[PDB]
């Protein structure tokens, strides 16, 4: 039974920042290899535990978190980072263990007019709490008098899409980015290596 | 990083005109770019965000155009109160938040008006300090682009000058020029030749003033 | 991460012994893994040391490995980088913050740095 | 309604402190992105700090380490602590509200910080006399130098000759000292007969000074 990673790394459509996708990985067999032979990944980290033991260790349950971000913003997805994405839209645990994979995806999410259904969250009160996913479209409030569900002066939206142009900087381009999660509990352990 | 730049430095245009000036960007930056205007001595004043859409009070006559590198900004009838410095920012940027472009004055066009050159030796009271100042002033010239030369006894001199500009004028829209050259006592009185050559687009050809020292 | 504050030495003779000192406040000490950076004069910044919350595991770079040693004292909050058999390319001014490490594709360990900054000038070492 | 009234700025010596508040009328500053943008003595604007709904504080380059902003939500005030000032932050300081990719909707009137070493100097008026060289016009004024800090006021004859009166902009001098000039075209058959004063008006150094220009 191997893992279904291919899932994830190789969708055809993936989900927006503020509303990244999860898939759980149980009961199955994973070969990493496939991930860290790879030569399709512009930033491959792995925080707590190094992709080489990866095939030798077993865990309780693995989590694949899927979604497209700016490259400008794949520094955000980081253990202890401060940005609209961290903040507000996907917040990595400062004792994170785990690997971080993105790569760019310009030929896909870029179109001439540009690809407007991937969004952001902008506007957000309060930083988000590690893994936690906030798909509200409540009209944000700037100021004292309330919204009443009405965009307008310091009532907005709290949604923002990319502009993604095929014609924009390497730091404007759209790049997909997939976390592994590996969790160890007391349970039986139904993810294991090769 | 991303570089801003903005053309033309200095547009002259007259009420009722339609203006139109260039941002350009270095890499693609798709809409993320806003224009604002400034009057001199006030708060800058947002125009346009997302390079197309209209910020809410702005008189339609402001209009802006772009995607990716290359981005414009159009008035459709250029009205008295529209002649102020244009300047486009880019949002949602790295590693600054945004990045502000070399800026754009529109200014009132007018018929060219050659300048009227005049000299002043330093006082005597400023030589009892030690140090003399020499004063080029060229009034009521238009266009602005004017060029001063400062000579001692014939050698052109750089380094030792400082020029000051006047803004258009309010009823005939000329710009007035002041420069200082200024140097030490002993250096005054090693030469006697001081002379301003002003070179203008109203001059056929360059105009020079002079003084000798001790008359 | 409210302040980082430095010290250990400044102008010290080759071939010896010293140790320099760094504070912390504003958070957990031990939580969080603590780094030395050494900046030298007209080069670039380089990562000399880190040490864990534990200090069970300590990293050091092979420019420098077999001479210093870091050690952490989370009881006062403070860092610690012993210097010995010192040398005229260990002249420098050094830096403390906090640190975290990551592994590559091929398994090799990088360390990044919590946006941060500590001051204090060094002019001999 | 929607107002940012800023204040704090001033003059100081490099290696000092200051600190420059922002009011906000009609705007929470904690649900808001609120960012300081400088503008330089002749130049354009510079963003200098953000800080974000949620606490997050971002400072460019220039100003990493030294700049803190800060904010009070009982006084609805955004503050940035300037420390270890090095004269290159001689500017005009603006605070703004951001909405990212709709831009900085409202901004304050502006502070105005000088950083120099420079003391308290009193302006030196010095006669720019007219040409013996007619029946047309001549050109005299005042030159008014080696002042600190800004700003003066030139006025003629009290007020009374504001026709032809060119105030040129003050050029800082490699001492740091400002210099300026007035001059004003008259006609040439009353140098003679009208009797032409520059009046020079220093508030910082409490200097007045009434100078007769006369033809020499
Ligand atoms: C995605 O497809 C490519 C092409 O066959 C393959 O090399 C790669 O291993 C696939 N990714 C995963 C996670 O299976």
């Amino acid at each position: 039974n191997l893992c279904p990673f291919g899932e994830v790394f190789n969708a055809t459509r993936f989900a927006s920042v503020y509303a990244w996708n999860r898939k759980r990985i149980s009961n199955c067999v994973a070969d990493y290899s496939v991930l860290y032979n790879s030569a399709s990944f512009s930033t491959f980290k792995c925080y707590g535990v190094s992709p080489t033991k990866l095939n030798d260790l077993c865990f309780t349950n693995v989590y694949a978190d899927s979604f497209v971000i700016r490259g400008d913003e794949v520094r955000q997805i980081a253990p202890g980072q401060t940005g609209k994405i961290a903040d507000y839209n996907y917040k990595l645990p400062d004792d994170f263990t785990g690997c971080v994979i993105a790569w760019n995806s310009n030929n896909l999410d870029s179109k001439v007019g540009g690809n407007y259904n991937y969004l952001y969250r902008l506007f957000r009160k309060s930083n988000l709490k590690p893994f936690e996913r906030d798909i509200s479209t409540e009209i944000y409030q700037a100021g004292s008098t309330p919204c009443n569900g009405v965009e307008g002066f310091n009532c907005y939206f709290p949604l923002q899409s990319y502009g993604f142009q095929p014609t924009n900087g390497v730091g404007y381009q759209p790049y997909r980015v997939v976390v592994l999660s590996f969790e160890l509990l007391h349970a039986p352990a139904t993810v294991c290596g090769p | 990083d991303i570089v801003m730049t903005q053309s033309p430095s200095f547009l002259s245009a007259s009420v009722g005109d339609r203006v139109t000036i260039t941002c350009r960007a270095s890499q693609g930056i798709s809409s993320y770019l806003a224009w604002y205007q400034q009057k001199p001595g006030k708060a800058p004043k947002l125009l346009i965000y997302a390079a197309s859409t209209l910020q809410s009070g702005v008189p339609s006559r402001f209009s802006g155009s772009g995607s990716g590198t290359e981005f414009t900004l159009t008035i459709s009838s250029l009205q008295p109160e529209d002649f102020a410095t244009y300047y486009c920012q880019q949002l949602n940027s790295y590693p600054p938040k945004f990045t502000f472009g070399p800026g754009t004055k529109v200014e009132i066009k007018r018929t060219v008006a050659a300048p009227s050159v005049f000299i002043f030796p330093p006082s005597d009271e400023q030589l009892k300090s030690g140090t003399a100042s020499v004063v080029c002033l060229l009034n009521n010239f238009y266009p602005r682009e004017a060029k001063v030369q400062w000579k001692v006894d014939n050698a052109l001199q750089s380094g030792n000058s400082q020029e000051s500009v006047t803004e258009q004028d309010s009823k005939d829209s000329t710009y007035s020029l002041s420069s200082t050259l200024t140097l030490s006592k002993a250096d005054y009185e090693k030469h006697k030749v001081y002379a301003c050559e002003v070179t203008h687009q109203g001059l056929s050809s360059p105009v020079t003033k002079s003084f000798n020292r001790g008359e | 991460e409210v302040q980082l504050q430095e010290s250990g030495g400044g102008l010290v003779q080759p071939g010896g012994s010293l140790r320099l000192s760094c504070a912390a406040s504003g958070f957990t000490f031990s939580s969080y893994a603590m780094g030395w950076y050494r900046q030298a004069p007209g080069k670039e910044r380089e990562w000399v040391c880190a040490i864990s919350g534990s200090g069970g595991s300590t990293y050091y770079a092979d420019s420098v490995k077999g001479r210093f040693t870091c050690s952490r004292d989370n009881s006062k909050n403070t860092l610690y980088l012993q210097m010995n058999s010192l040398k005229p390319e260990d002249t420098a001014v050094y830096y403390c913050a906090r640190v975290v490490s990551y592994y590559d594709q091929t398994g090799f360990v990088y360390w990044q740095s919590y946006d941060y900054w500590g001051q204090g000038t060094q002019v001999t070492v | 309604e929607v107002q940012l009234v800023e204040s704090g700025g001033g003059l100081i010596q490099p290696g000092g402190s200051l600190r420059l508040s922002c009011a906000a009328s009609g705007l929470t500053v904690s649900s808001n992105y609120m960012s300081w943008v400088r503008q330089a003595p002749g130049k354009g604007l510079e963003w200098v700090s953000v800080i974000y709904s949620g606490g997050s504080t971002f400072y460019a380059d220039s100003v990493k380490g030294r700049f803190t902003i800060s904010r009070d939500n009982s006084k609805n005030t955004l503050y940035l602590q300037m420390n270890s000032l090095r004269a290159e932050d001689t500017a005009v300081y603006y605070c703004a509200r951001d909405l990212d990719v709709y831009g900085l909707d409202v901004w304050g009137q502006g502070t105005t910080v000088t950083v120099s070493s420079a003391s308290t100097k009193g302006p030196s008026v010095f006669p720019l006399a007219p040409s013996s060289k007619s029946g047309g016009t001549a050109a005299l004024g005042c030159l008014v130098k080696d002042y600190f800090p800004e700003p003066v006021t030139v006025s003629w004859n009290s007020g009374a000759l504001t026709s032809g009166v060119h105030t040129f902009p003050a050029v800082l001098q490699s001492s740091g000292l400002y210099s300026l000039s007035s001059v004003v075209t008259v006609p040439s058959s009353s140098l003679g007969t009208q009797t032409y004063i520059c009046n020079v008006n220093h508030k910082p150094s409490n200097t007045k000074v009434d100078k007769r220009v006369e033809p020499k």
